[PDB]
RNA sequence: GCACGGAGGCGAAGAACCAUGGAUUUCCGAAUGAGAAUCUCUAACAAUUGCUUCGCGCAAUGAGGAACCCCGAGAACUGAAACAUCUCAGUAUCGGGAGGAACAGAAAACGCAAUGUGAUGUCGUUAGUAACCGCGAGUGAACGCGAUACAGCCCAAACC
RNA sequence: GCUUUACUGCAGGCUGUCGCUGAG
């Protein structure tokens, strides 16, 4: 069975969202909905997801911009992996 | 003594006389309102059905099929043709109506296989035939020594390949001698000349 | 390699699922490091992590979990 | 108006497209029928004996 | 135009097939991309 | 219907079927059109029954005249499964024949008489 | 792996490799819950059938395959030094369908007429013979014989 | 390709007959 999260989409823009808006960006399975992305992220990193934006990239994969709650620190979550 | 069956048979030797005559005059009225293929609980001619392999048993089915009377329904040529091939009105098909009926029935019951068929009359514009079909997958038949032959894989779609009795006579295979030079073993192996 | 078939067959249905999740995670993080261009790789592992996960799922199948 | 070059300018309509069944760019999206494999018209795959020499 | 999810995936794929043979493959075989499609000089499906 | 040339009153049919039941327990009965036919042909038939709800009618059409030229008495019965049940069958029967009644010969004889009069 | 790089890894816990068997096996596809250019919308044998506990409960069909095979539909160029019947040809092509082979098959046969043969295919021959035909051009068997292989049976009905 | 009271045919239309079709 397919998994929701593939890997962290780490790029300059991705960093900016992390340092400035507390967002983590992931490469997810395009069959995955925002809700499924939200859960997976919470269950894998023990955090609370506030908002999820998606995009079906020209790389054939789906990209998700997941925003964390004030309680969580994107920089710190991303930094442990 | 005479079997009761011999009376059904005997009546159908003259479908235009006596009781059978009045019966037909009545039935066709209902038949003309039925479909092209109507499954029926009982053969209109028991003696005939049973004579052809019928049996009051699970997996044995009967269906009356209606087919139009006459020559081929043909479209006139739309390109060059020598006189010989410009015909339309007098052209008749090489498959007899009874065979057409047997095919329409089998298609209606994709899982069944045609066993045989017989005529049950006609009016001025159509002929009716009753077709006996068999369920090759029902154990009632698979365990019947007089019918399980029709269960074999090589009997699949037997009607569409002319393996039916009507199919074989129509193929000119009745005679074992003179006249069947171009029919047996098959019309095709003989270059389609019969 | 590091994880053989016997060791996998000796585990309990619950130890497999646990061992499974662990591997998946090791893998996910391996891929995350790769995505970040993290050179501290070891091509053999990220590859063995896939086979290890295959062997486990294979055994969970044979065993009935 | 010339039937040549000048009439080629109006050609921005999409008809034949990648077919879901055979993969050929022959699925007519207006007719919803593949000119290559017959998809949308026939359950059986489109094929003709004239696609090759008679004795072959 | 308006591309669907599937079309987009196909375009994405074509763009990737449009990459060059990695330098290492040249060394690994001791020595062309027979599928170099240009957006202008070439035409894609659909 | 085409073979039915006279109507048998319900009450008569009742007595008739009743007689047939005792006939099978006391004397002997023939169940089935083929077996009924041979009775009429072999003359060993005392009384024969014929259902009116037979389809196709061919199965029975002959019973009437065949009986008439054999001097065998026959009676009609609306239902088909009643005749079969009354004959002792778990199924219906298009025709039945009382091959020598029993403890009902008087009744049978009378039933026959009633029908003759019923023409 | 082809594929001879770089880094790294696996193998005596016997890897690679090979054989058999098993696991996994996305989406579209006969494609079957419904729709759709391989995606989507809210439990599905869709459709047609058989049996039927009359409930999709138990089953069947659908599509493919190099050609071969069987059943239907059926040209024209061409030849005849024109051309119409004839010929090309029951060919090309089209519709339907089976199998590993099909089809045929145990005489209402043959008819070297017999005091004779003895299911059926096929091969060799009979023979370009008999037969057809603007009796033109053309067309064209069979019985028998020598072989191959061999195998004969089941119903309906009578009487139960 | 086209034409027509060219040759030969083929659709189509009209008309008789048979079947469907029966009572006085
Ligand atoms: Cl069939
Ligand atoms: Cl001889
Ligand atoms: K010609
Ligand atoms: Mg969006
Ligand atoms: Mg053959
Ligand atoms: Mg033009
Ligand atoms: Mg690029
Ligand atoms: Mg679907
Ligand atoms: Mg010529
Ligand atoms: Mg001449
Ligand atoms: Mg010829
Ligand atoms: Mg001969
Ligand atoms: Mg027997
Ligand atoms: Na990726
Ligand atoms: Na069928
Ligand atoms: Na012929
Ligand atoms: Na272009
Ligand atoms: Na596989
Ligand atoms: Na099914
Ligand atoms: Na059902
Ligand atoms: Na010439
Ligand atoms: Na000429
Ligand atoms: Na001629
Ligand atoms: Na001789």
């Amino acid at each position: 069975s397919w998994d929701v999260i593939k890997h962290p989409h780490v790029t300059e823009k991705a960093m900016n969202d992390m340092d400035f808006q507390n967002k983590l960006q992931f490469a997810v399975d395009d069959r995955a909905s925002k809700g499924e992305v939200a859960d997976a992220v919470e269950e894998q990193y023990d955090v609370t997801v506030e908002q999820v934006n998606t995009q079906n990239t020209m790389d054939g994969e789906k990209k998700a911009v997941v925003r964390l709650s004030e309680d969580d620190d994107a920089q710190e979550v991303a930094s442990r992996i | 003594a005479r079997s009761a069956y011999s009376y059904i048979r005997d009546a159908w030797e003259n479908p235009g006389d006596g009781q059978l005559a009045e019966l037909q005059w009545q039935r066709q009225q209902e038949w003309r309102n039925e479909g092209a293929v109507e499954r029926i609980e009982r053969p209109t001619r028991l003696d005939k059905a049973r004579s052809q392999g019928y049996k009051a048993k699970q997996g044995v089915i009967v269906a009356r099929v209606s087919v139009r009377k006459g020559s081929a329904r043909k479209r006139r040529h739309k390109a060059g043709r020598r006189s010989k091939r410009q015909g339309v009105t007098r052209i008749t098909r090489r498959k007899d109506i009874q065979r057409v009926a047997e095919e329409r029935a089998s298609r209606t019951f994709p899982n069944l296989r045609v066993l045989n068929s017989y005529s049950v009359g006609q009016d001025g514009r159509q002929k009716w035939h009753e077709v006996i079909l068999i369920d090759p997958n029902h154990p009632a038949i698979q365990n019947d020594d007089d019918l399980s032959w029709i269960c074999a894989d090589d009997q699949a779609d037997r009607v569409f390949r002319g393996l039916t009795g009507a199919g074989r006579r129509n193929r000119g295979l009745s005679g074992k001698g003179k006249g069947s030079e171009k029919t047996r073993p098959s019309l095709r192996s003989n270059g389609g000349k019969a | 390699t590091v994880l053989h078939v016997q060791e996998i067959r000796d585990m309990t249905p619950a130890e497999r699922e646990a061992e499974l999740d662990d591997l998946k995670t090791e893998l996910l993080n391996a891929r995350a490091v790769q995505a970040a261009g993290g050179a501290p790789e070891n091509p053999g592992r990220i590859k063995e992590l896939r086979k290890a996960i295959a062997r486990i799922k294979t055994i969970q199948g044979e065993e009935g979990d | 108006t010339g039937a040549g070059t000048p009439s080629q300018g109006k050609k921005n309509t999409t008809t034949h497209t990648k077919c879901r069944r055979c993969g050929e760019k022959s699925y007519h999206t207006k007719k919803k029928v593949c000119s290559s494999c017959g998809f949308g018209k026939s359950a059986k795959r489109r094929d003709y004996e004239w696609q090759s020499k008679a004795g072959e | 135009g308006k591309k669907s999810k599937a079309t987009k995936k196909r375009l994405a794929k074509l763009d990737n097939q449009n990459s060059r043979v990695p330098a290492w493959v040249m060394l690994k075989t001791d020595r062309r991309n027979h599928k170099r499609r240009h957006w202008r000089r070439n035409d894609t499906d659909e | 219907p085409v073979y039915v040339d006279f109507d048998v009153p319900a009450d008569l049919e009742d007595d008739a079927l009743e007689a047939l039941e005792v006939a099978r327990d006391t004397g002997a009965v023939k169940k089935g059109t083929n077996e009924t036919t041979k009775s009429i042909e072999r003359g060993s038939a005392e009384l024969v029954f014929v259902a009116e709800d037979v389809q196709p009618e061919e199965i029975v059409m002959h019973i009437p005249e065949l009986a008439d030229e054999k001097g065998v008495p026959f009676i009609f019965v609306e239902q088909q499964d009643d005749l079969g049940h009354a004959a002792g069958l778990e199924v219906g029967s298009a025709a039945a024949a009382v091959t020598d009644a029993g403890e009902a010969d008087a009744d049978v004889e009378d039933i026959a008489d009633k029908v003759e009069e019923l023409r």
